């Protein structure tokens, strides 16, 4: 079946490009007048007065919330009294349809398993040597090598003529030494 | 509030206004341009031209175009 | 608690300017009524003025020299919500271990709102598996995945209220028999007399109930200078 | 054994009625402890000397009844009645009756469970026993077929690089008779070019 | 093995065949593929297997491709990948024909030698 | 290293010869984009976006208890998008150990 | 609020968004370097503009490296998660935490003014002297941006260090990888700032450090004190973010985390001992290079520890799970590519194959490799990962696979010629070349370009 068709009412194709007609047709840039809306503006947006001009953070609209006991409005369970004992029922959230859209029916099966772990301590531990020692023994096998080559370059050789080079911008100047 | 909850609420529960975003992508066009226009100002100052002509640093036939 | 920072000199005793100059209606206000300045002093003169008058201390029951004081009788009622209080207190800065959690006997975890964030670590040694974490809201048993470890979560709720010692105070402690003002009087001049002033706050009470100014050295004491 | 014995917060008595240690600028009036130990008298002396509590004896009979409810408490109020409660007696006093809130279990509320789910309890927890067996059995199994997997792809990292050594060898080989054989080698051959 | 020496309680399936069975599937569209191999509308469940009466621990199982096309599945009814075919068909023969395996994978492996060894050499 | 909880013979018994292992779905649903409705807004909006929480979500076992949504690291137990202000309450970290003290019983 | 906002998560975001809006002048001076290399001759810069070429270059590689990436790797992700994952409220410092963000996008501003304003000429990214010295004004202008990069990048990396002071739970790897890296900059930039002052001392106060009698290898000594640390303190957030991608996704737990951790503290200190492997042509004595070479090759063994406890994270996974999501697949080929680069990175390690090597392109697709694709990827995974949590929107990233196989085959054409080109051989730092180099640095070429159309398909 098509899910998409099971909440296609509730997805009506809009008219405005980004939601919003010109600003001459309606002013969205003002405060909203409605009786308790006016931290927000007509299209719904939070009011630059609210929160930049006059943020309470800012020392505007001083009002401590907490009263002189020291408490704050707490709502409480739902309680249900029931064979001898006080229980609380929890609050379940909504059907995924009605927030995601799609109908919950037909869902697959991914059934409840323990996390996947890796066991037989003795093996793991051998692994995780060979993890570490493996490119230890294939450094070594480079350490010799890299020995040689270097003292390679650094031979003192006899060596019968010089060409001396000097680098400028931008050019090579040779000084050699002239036939006698 | 319930507005206040979310940071970015606007955006986040897309109720934004579009401007933000083409702010945000006109100044990363802006920030490409840097890369561009010196070069072309710094062609012509030492050449006369913005733009070479490709292997007009070169020996050209006498057909080349 | 090691998360609080120094004692402060208020956290011993409030100075005498703190007290309320109508003395006349704060022995009078009931405590639910009473703000957490008022209640101080209240109990402080309420109950020094039981304790400044030792021939009535031996025959004082402690149901009633408790009250004077401003002290709440425990119950279990009380006992299990300032305990819970307590609790929640001490894991602000402290870690979070005990038993392992069965239906019997869950995990507490307890909480203001209806959620609170908890991690299972599972149990002890080998039982012990990485950090699971889950979000444990109210009126459901929950179970670790992985373990079995039952969790459960406690609000410390009240009747609109969260739980806090004052509220505790209130919903429990019973107003006595209205204090009486001659009583005051009698052990004020019990303990000061021709200038010398051994019991200072009820001087300035004394005064205060007289209208301020009336005893001897007082407008000198209430006049300042800034 | 905290802030090198300094109380955070102590008593200072001053015998002028009318002194203050902020207004005045006077260099007479030495200041007192708690116990009115003059300031001048040093702690390491002041602190040898035995201070006492004196109550008035109008409190005697109080005490008395206190010591008798509570046989525990009578050795305190006796050292009290007597004049010979220290400081420190006080504090082991007020310590050693100081108790733990208590916490009980049966006064919370539960989550909402029906009777039909709470006489499934034990069957719960054998699922959970099953699963982590087949948790814990499994992690062997795999640990065995995925380690010895890991050796295929040595194998195969063995062949393709040997590959190379080949080409290698043969590499060797050739450059071994470049100078001596072959043609492409020649010697007096190129001349300077000399400067344009 | 997991089922054979391992594990004693997880439900094992017969085999059906050990090659793939190649059907075309479209987007959209959902499949059930048999878990038991006793299934007469291989690869798919018949209504009269185990899987469909529920029976022993076997249940269908539920697939549904993204695009449209042709598809590979198990017919050895192990395949790690299952209801897609992976391999494994080939590597649960091996285990039931040893000797088998090692002919086939003998050849396989000498063609791939040779066409490495050949082109770089 | 960590290889499950460690299970004694006694305790794969069963009650019944009938017990088999459940078959609880731990799908949570099918989801997609929360969708709002054009009719909310920004505080209806909100509230929306709060009730679609998937780490607030849970499997009820035949118990009555509960498993719910779990992850190694505590990112995913913000609400989704992060709020200004997260962990309001201190979010408790359990160890166990098998230490025990004589107050906490009763005889 | 905008810009006074202390916010933690907010910030966070802000470090996002400035490295992808900084990044697109960094990606266009990539299309610039990769044009004018197409063919032999002068493409898009004059011949008497040569000295445009040489500040793309420069900028290009300071841009990516201060400006992109490390905003990106150790500002951006680790501002958003790091408080959470250490469950505390937000950030222990948080008005330091809005001046680091605010420094950065300044110090932005003061160089690519000085492109506008300044005559363009260019030195290299490691600004070597003499030649740095030697310049215009445009120098001292970087060297001012760097500098006051370097302010926010200390006071970060002290705002990162506090969390262990208030850590309310576990430090997983994540906090451990950013801890480290913030140890090695507190290390390692005091030194940069000393050596920085100097060029700006012979630059600005007629001092004489640079000129004869005084040594111009003394400041590679001191520049590359910094500089490897840097390339670490560029990769280890993203061995951080690999680890937490992997385990998640797979839904199994981290296997040998105390590995994983001492392996990180291990990098940093080889890391920080290691820097003259790219002074290795200077004229060293023997016995240095030996022990530079031999410290070089050891680093491989922590890296290498790691490498192989992410694939065993990856194996034996739920099939179930749907395996093409966009932040697993970059997950996973990070370890693809990262081996690659890594493994370059050893062979040019041996100073003798180094000869050969050094200042040609098999470096550049070297640092490309572990920079450019693992790096960027990483970095893209990460922020994937968080979508929801972050909350964006407006673009198709999550699931496209065209994108991840597109991205993976153009960035390799790239850069794998680079690769043949050093063995050919074409020096870096270059526009001109020899008509027998054309056809690799062609195909590179093609490879710029189609990336780039890549880039546009996501909105
Ligand atoms: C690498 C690239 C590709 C990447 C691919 C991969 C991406 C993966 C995903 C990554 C996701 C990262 C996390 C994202 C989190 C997003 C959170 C978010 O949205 O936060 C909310 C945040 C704000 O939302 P809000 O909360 O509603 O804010 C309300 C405002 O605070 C208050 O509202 P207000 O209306 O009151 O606002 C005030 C407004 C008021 O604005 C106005 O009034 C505007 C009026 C119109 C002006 C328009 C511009 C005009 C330009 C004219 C030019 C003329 C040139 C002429 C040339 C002539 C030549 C001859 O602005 C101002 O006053 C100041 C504006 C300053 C900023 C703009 C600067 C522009 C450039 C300037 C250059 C100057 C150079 C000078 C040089 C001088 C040299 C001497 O969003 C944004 O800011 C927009 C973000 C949009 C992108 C989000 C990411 C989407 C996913 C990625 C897409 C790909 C992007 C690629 C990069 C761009 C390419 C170009
Ligand atoms: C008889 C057949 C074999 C013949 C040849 C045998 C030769 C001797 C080998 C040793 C003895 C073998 C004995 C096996 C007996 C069976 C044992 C067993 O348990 O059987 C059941 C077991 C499977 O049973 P099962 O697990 O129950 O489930 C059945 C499934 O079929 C599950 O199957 P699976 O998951 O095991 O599937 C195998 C799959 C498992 O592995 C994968 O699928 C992994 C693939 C990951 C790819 C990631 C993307 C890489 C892209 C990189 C691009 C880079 C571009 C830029 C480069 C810049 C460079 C500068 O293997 C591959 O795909 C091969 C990957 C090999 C490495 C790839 C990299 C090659 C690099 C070459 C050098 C490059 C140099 C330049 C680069 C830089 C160097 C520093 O079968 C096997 O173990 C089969 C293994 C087959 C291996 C074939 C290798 C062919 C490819 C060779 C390399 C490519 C070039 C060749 C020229
Ligand atoms: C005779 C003389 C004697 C001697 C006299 C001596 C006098 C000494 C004076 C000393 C003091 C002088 C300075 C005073 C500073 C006062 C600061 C202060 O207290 O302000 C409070 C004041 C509070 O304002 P308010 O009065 O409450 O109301 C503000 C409005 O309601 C607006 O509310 P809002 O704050 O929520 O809105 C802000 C926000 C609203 O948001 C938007 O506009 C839309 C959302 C964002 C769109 C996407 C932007 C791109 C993404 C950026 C991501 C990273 C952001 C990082 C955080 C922001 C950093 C700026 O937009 C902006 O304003 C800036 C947005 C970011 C712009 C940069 C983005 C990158 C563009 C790259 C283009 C090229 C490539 O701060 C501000 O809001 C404005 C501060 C402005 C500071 C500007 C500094 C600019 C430096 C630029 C470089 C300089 C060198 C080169 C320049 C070359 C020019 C040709
Ligand atoms: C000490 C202490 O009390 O630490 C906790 C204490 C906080 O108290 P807490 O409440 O117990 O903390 C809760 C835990 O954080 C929560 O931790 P946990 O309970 O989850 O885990 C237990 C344990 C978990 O941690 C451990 O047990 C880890 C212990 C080992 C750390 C690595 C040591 C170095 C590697 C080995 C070197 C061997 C050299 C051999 C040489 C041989 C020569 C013959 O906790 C700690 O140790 C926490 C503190 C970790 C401090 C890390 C400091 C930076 C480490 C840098 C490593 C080396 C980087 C090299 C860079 C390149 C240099 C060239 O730390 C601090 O006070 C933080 C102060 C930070 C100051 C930063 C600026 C310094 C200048
Ligand atoms: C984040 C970026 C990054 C990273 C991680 C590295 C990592 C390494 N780099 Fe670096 N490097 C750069 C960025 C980076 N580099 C840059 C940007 C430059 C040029 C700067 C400039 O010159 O302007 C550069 C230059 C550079 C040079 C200079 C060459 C020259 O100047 O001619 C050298 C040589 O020593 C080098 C070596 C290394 C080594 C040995 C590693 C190691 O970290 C690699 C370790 C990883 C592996 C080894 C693979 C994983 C491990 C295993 C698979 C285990 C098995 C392997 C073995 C046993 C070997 N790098
Ligand atoms: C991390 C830093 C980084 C990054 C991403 C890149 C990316 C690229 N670089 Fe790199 N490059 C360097 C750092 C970087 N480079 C350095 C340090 C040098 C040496 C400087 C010098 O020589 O002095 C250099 C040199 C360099 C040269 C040598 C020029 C020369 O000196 O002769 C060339 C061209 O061949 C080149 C090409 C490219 C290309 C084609 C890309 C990329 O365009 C390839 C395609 C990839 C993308 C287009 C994705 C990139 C996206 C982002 C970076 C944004 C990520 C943001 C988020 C995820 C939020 N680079
Ligand atoms: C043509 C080149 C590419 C243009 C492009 O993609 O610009 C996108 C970018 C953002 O637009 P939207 O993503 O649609 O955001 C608005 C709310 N949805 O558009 C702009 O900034 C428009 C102006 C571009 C000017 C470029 C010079
Ligand atoms: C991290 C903190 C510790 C860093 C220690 C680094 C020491 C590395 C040792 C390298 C070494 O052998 O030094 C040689 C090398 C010079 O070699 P040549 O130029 O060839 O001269 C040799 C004879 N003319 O020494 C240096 O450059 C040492 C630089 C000083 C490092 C000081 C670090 C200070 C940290 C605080
Ligand atoms: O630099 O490695
Ligand atoms: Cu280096
Ligand atoms: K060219
Ligand atoms: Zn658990
Ligand atoms: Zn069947
Ligand atoms: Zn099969």
């Amino acid at each position: 079946k098509s899910y998409y068709d099971d909440f296609k009412d509730r997805l009506k194709p809009g008219k405005y490009t980004q939601g919003r007609c010109p600003q001459s047709e309606g002013d969205y840039r003002q405060e909203s007048k409605t009786i308790g809306r006016e931290h927000l503006n007509d299209d719904g947006t939070r009011s630059k007065r609210y929160t930049v001009k006059e943020a309470d953070a800012l020392g505007y609209h001083y009002h401590p919330p907490i009263d002189k006991k020291g408490q704050v409005y707490v709502k409480g369970p739902n309680t249900v009294i029931e064979r001898g004992q006080t229980w609380i029922k929890g609050y379940e959230l909504p059907s995924m349809e009605y927030t995601y859209g799609p109908k919950q029916e037909d869902i697959p099966f991914y059934p409840r398993v323990k996390l996947n772990v890796w066991g037989n301590y003795n093996l793991v531990m051998k692994v995780e040597f060979l993890f570490f020692y493996l490119p230890t023994i294939i450094v070594f096998g480079i350490c010799i090598p890299v020995y040689t080559i270097n003292f390679a370059q650094e031979e003192v050789i006899y060596t019968t003529m010089t060409v001396k080079v000097t680098g400028r911008q931008w050019y090579w100047v040779y000084e050699v030494e002239s036939p006698t | 509030n319930l507005e206040d909850h979310f940071d970015l609420a606007e955006y986040m529960m897309k109720m934004h206004n579009p401007m933000s975003e083409y702010l945000y992508w006109i100044a990363g066009f802006v920030s490409g341009l840097h890369g561009i226009l010196p070069l072309l100002h710094s062609n012509y100052y030492f050449s006369g031209m913005f733009l070479p002509r490709d292997n007009d640093n070169t020996q050209l036939c006498d057909d080349s175009w | 608690y090691r998360h609080w920072h120094r004692m402060s000199e208020d956290d011993w005793a409030l100075p005498l300017d703190s007290m309320p100059e109508d003395v006349k209606t704060l022995m009078a206000t009931p405590q639910t009524e009473r703000g957490f300045v008022e209640d101080y002093w209240y109990n402080r003169i309420r109950g020094e003025a039981t304790l400044l008058d030792p021939e009535a201390l031996p025959s004082k029951s402690y149901i009633a020299l408790a009250r004077d004081m401003g002290l709440q009788i425990v119950d279990e009622p009380s006992s299990h919500m300032m305990g819970l209080i307590e609790l929640y207190e001490y894991l602000r800065g402290a870690s979070f271990v005990g038993p392992f959690g069965t239906i019997e006997n869950p995990v507490l975890v307890p909480a203001v709102g209806q959620e609170r964030v908890v991690a299972c670590t599972g149990g002890v040694g080998d039982e012990e598996h990485f950090t699971l974490w889950f979000r444990c809201r109210e009126g459901f048993m929950y179970r670790c995945g992985e373990c079995d470890q039952i969790f459960m979560l406690v609000r410390l709720y009240y009747e609109d209220r969260y739980w806090t010692q004052t509220l505790v105070r209130d919903t429990f402690m019973s107003d006595g028999d209205m204090f009486d003002l001659k009583t005051l009087e009698r052990v004020h001049k019990m303990w000061n007399k021709d200038e010398m002033v051994r019991w200072e706050v009820g001087y300035w009470a004394q005064d205060y109930v007289l209208g301020k100014g009336v005893l001897p050295g007082m407008v000198e004491e209430h006049t300042r200078v800034n | 054994a905290y802030n090198g014995g300094y109380p955070f917060h102590y008593v200072v008595q001053y015998d002028d009625p009318n002194y203050d240690c902020e207004a005045d600028f006077e260099f007479e009036e030495i200041p007192r402890d708690e116990f009115g130990v003059p300031a001048h008298i040093p702690p390491e002396l002041s602190t040898q000397i035995r201070h006492t509590y004196y109550v008035p004896p109008q409190y005697y009979p109080f005490l008395k009844k206190l010591g008798e409810d509570t046989p525990e408490l009578k050795p305190y109020t006796d050292k009290l009645i007597m004049g010979d409660m220290t400081y420190d007696d006080y504090e082991e006093m007020f310590y050693k009756f100081a108790k733990p809130l208590k916490i009980y279990r049966s006064r919370l509320p539960l989550p909402y469970r029906t009777d039909e789910e709470i006489s499934q309890e034990k069957y719960v927890n054998w699922c959970g026993r099953w699963y982590s067996y087949r948790q814990r059995l499994q992690g062997d199994y795999y640990s065995r077929h995925y380690f010895r997997d890991w050796l295929i792809g040595v194998m195969l990292g063995m062949y393709l690089g040997n590959l190379c050594v080949q080409q290698h060898r043969q590499y060797r080989v050739d450059m071994k008779l470049f100078y001596l054989e072959a043609p492409e080698h020649k010697i007096n051959w190129v001349k300077p070019r000399g400067d344009l | 093995t997991w089922t054979e020496i391992w594990w004693e309680h997880d439900p094992t399936p017969k085999v059906a065949q050990y090659r793939p069975y190649v059907c075309t599937v479209e987007s959209g569209k959902v499949y059930w593929w048999c878990a038991c191999g006793e299934s007469k509308t291989q690869p798919w469940v018949d209504g009269h297997c185990k899987c469909s009466k529920r029976e022993g621990g076997f249940r269908p199982r539920r697939w549904e491709p993204e695009h449209d096309g042709v598809r590979l599945f198990c017919g050895c009814k192990s395949c790690f990948s299952s209801p897609t075919w992976n391999g494994g068909c080939f590597t649960k023969w091996m285990q039931s024909n040893p000797a088998g395996g090692m002919l086939y994978c003998f050849a396989a492996a000498f063609g791939f030698g040779t066409l490495t060894v050949y082109r770089k050499f | 290293i960590y290889e499950g909880q460690t299970v004694q013979e006694s305790e794969l018994i069963p009650q019944e010869d009938d017990w088999v292992i459940e078959e609880t779905n731990f799908c949570l649903g099918r989801n997609c984009y929360v969708r709002f409705r054009e009719e909310d807004d920004l505080a209806r909006r909100a509230l929306h976006q709060m009730d679609s929480q998937l780490n607030k979500m849970h499997t009820r076992l035949r118990d009555g208890t509960v498993i719910p949504y779990m992850s190694f690291h505590p990112d995913e137990m913000v609400d989704r998008p992060a709020p200004i202000h997260t962990f309001s309450e201190k979010p408790l970290l359990k160890w166990t150990w098998d230490e025990t003290y004589e107050e906490a019983y009763d005889d | 609020f905008y810009i006074l906002v202390n916010n933690n998560k907010r910030i966070g975001i802000y470090y996002i968004k400035l490295s992808i809006i900084i990044g697109i002048l960094g990606i266009v001076l990539s299309y610039i370097i990769r044009v004018e290399l197409y063919n032999s001759g002068n493409r898009i810069i004059k011949y008497d503009n040569v000295n445009y070429y040489n500040m793309v270059i420069t900028l290009h590689g300071l841009l990516m490296i201060f400006y992109i990436i490390m905003p990106g790797l150790y500002g951006g992700i680790p501002l958003y998660i790091l408080p959470i994952l250490s469950v505390i409220t937000d950030i222990v410092l948080p008005r330091i935490n809005n001046i680091s963000i605010i420094i950065v996008l300044i110090s932005y501003i003061v160089v690519i003014n000085s492109i506008v304003i300044e005559y363009n000429i260019g030195t290299g990214w490691t600004l070597y002297p003499p030649l740095s010295i030697i310049g215009t004004v445009i120098v001292n202008m970087i060297l001012y941006g760097l500098i006051i990069i370097g302010i926010s990048s200390i006071i970060s990396a002290i705002n990162f260090m506090n969390i262990l002071i208030v850590i309310d739970g576990i430090i997983y790897v994540y906090i451990w990888s950013i801890i480290i890296t913030s140890v090695l900059l507190i290390i390692s930039l005091p030194i940069l700032n000393g050596i920085l002052l100097m060029i700006l001392s012979d630059i600005y106060f007629n001092s004489i450090y640079f000129i004869l009698n005084g040594d111009v290898v003394l400041y590679q000594h001191l520049f590359w004190y910094f500089g490897h640390p840097e390339v670490y303190i560029l990769i280890l957030p993203a061995f951080g973010i690999i680890s937490i991608i992997l385990s998640v996704l797979n839904n199994k737990i981290i296997f040998g985390m105390k590995s994983m951790i001492l392996a990180i503290i291990m990098i940093s200190i080889l890391g920080s001992i290691v820097w003259a492997h790219h002074i290795y042509t200077v004229g060293l004595e023997l016995d240095t290079k030996i022990y530079f070479n031999n410290l070089t090759l050891i680093i491989s063994i922590p890296t290498g520890n790691k490498i192989y406890n992410w694939i065993i994270l990856y194996i034996g996974s739920y099939n179930i799970l749907y395996n093409g999501y966009q932040s697993l697949i970059f997950s996973i080929m990070f370890i693809i590519i990262f081996i690659i680069g890594g493994i370059t990175g050893i062979i040019i390690s041996i100073d003798i194959i180094d000869i050969g090597l050094h200042d040609t392109y098999y470096i550049v697709s070297h640092f490309h490799y572990i920079l450019s694709i693992g790096a960027v990827i990483s970095l893209l995974a990460g922020i994937l990962l968080l979508k929801d949590i972050i909350g964006y929107y407006n673009v198709i990233i999550k699931i496209n696979k065209y994108f991840g196989l597109l991205l993976f085959i153009n960035i390799n054409i790239i850069f794998t010629p680079q690769f043949i080109i050093g063995f050919n051989v074409m020096p870096r730092r270059i526009l001109e070349y020899s008509d027998n180099i054309i056809v690799w640095n062609l195909i590179s070429s093609i490879g710029s370009i189609s990336t780039i159309l890549i880039l546009l398909s996501i909105f």
